[PDB]
């Protein structure tokens, strides 16, 4: 119920599920959710963002997370508008057993509205440091 | 446009 | 309006102001506003956020921002809960002609309610990479 507890709990679930069953990450998202990792839509075209569960799942599959390892170095999680929780993660992530790379990831979690203390991911924005500097 | 500024306190 | 343009214009304004008048940075915030600009404890763990315009001000002045020069290398911005805008930012900061340092930042801009196009910073999360990684 506390925003930091909500945030830490979600970050633990998220990066672990990205390891064990990336095909289940879609459960975090809803019709209004934006997912922003910035390459191409599953069907081939560029996209600022991917919207809703159906296309977010497709995009997650197309990233082809396999033996994905994460190490989290810090989490910031604060109460934001409309009982949402804004969450900034800083960590290292490797995919396909390649070298680790530093990343930031911003989340906005929102009350899901039908089960108490249940949140969905309204926003998910990911960014490797290396592609920027 | 776009105002981001608020009154003091 | 357009979340992209709102966030792009706020970032320009924030870093202009951080340079020209850091004693007025606190005007972007309200009673519920969360702020951190890096730093760490006596235990070496990252510093806690403070809340509200008054404490945000006491904290901005302890940073002693002078000639604060910033290079912004990434800005993204997206519609979030209640026609709010979440902004992710990476770039480089030098205060007082000291080290050029990398940072990862998230903002949440929330509509103030009174007029079209009037927002306040509900959350400001800044961390330097050298303190966290």
């Amino acid at each position: 119920p506390s925003p930091l507890l909500v945030g830490r709990e979600f970050v633990r679930q998220y990066y672990t599920l990205l390891n064990q069953a990336p095909d289940m990450l879609h459960r975090f998202y809803g019709k209004n959710s934006s997912y922003v990792h910035g390459g191409l839509d599953s069907n081939g075209k560029p996209a600022d963002a991917v919207y809703g569960q159906k296309e977010i799942h497709r995009k997650v599959m197309s990233q082809n997370f396999t033996n994905c390892h994460t190490k989290i170095r810090h989490v910031d999680a604060h109460a934001t508008l409309n009982d949402g929780v804004v969450v900034q993660v800083m960590g290292l992530l490797s995919n396909n057993n390649q070298a680790l790379r530093r990343f930031m990831q911003t989340f906005v979690l929102a009350p899901e509205g039908s089960v108490a203390n249940k949140f969905y991911v309204h926003n998910d924005i990911f960014r490797y440091q290396d592609e920027v500097f | 446009p776009y105002n981001f500024i608020q009154d003091s306190m």
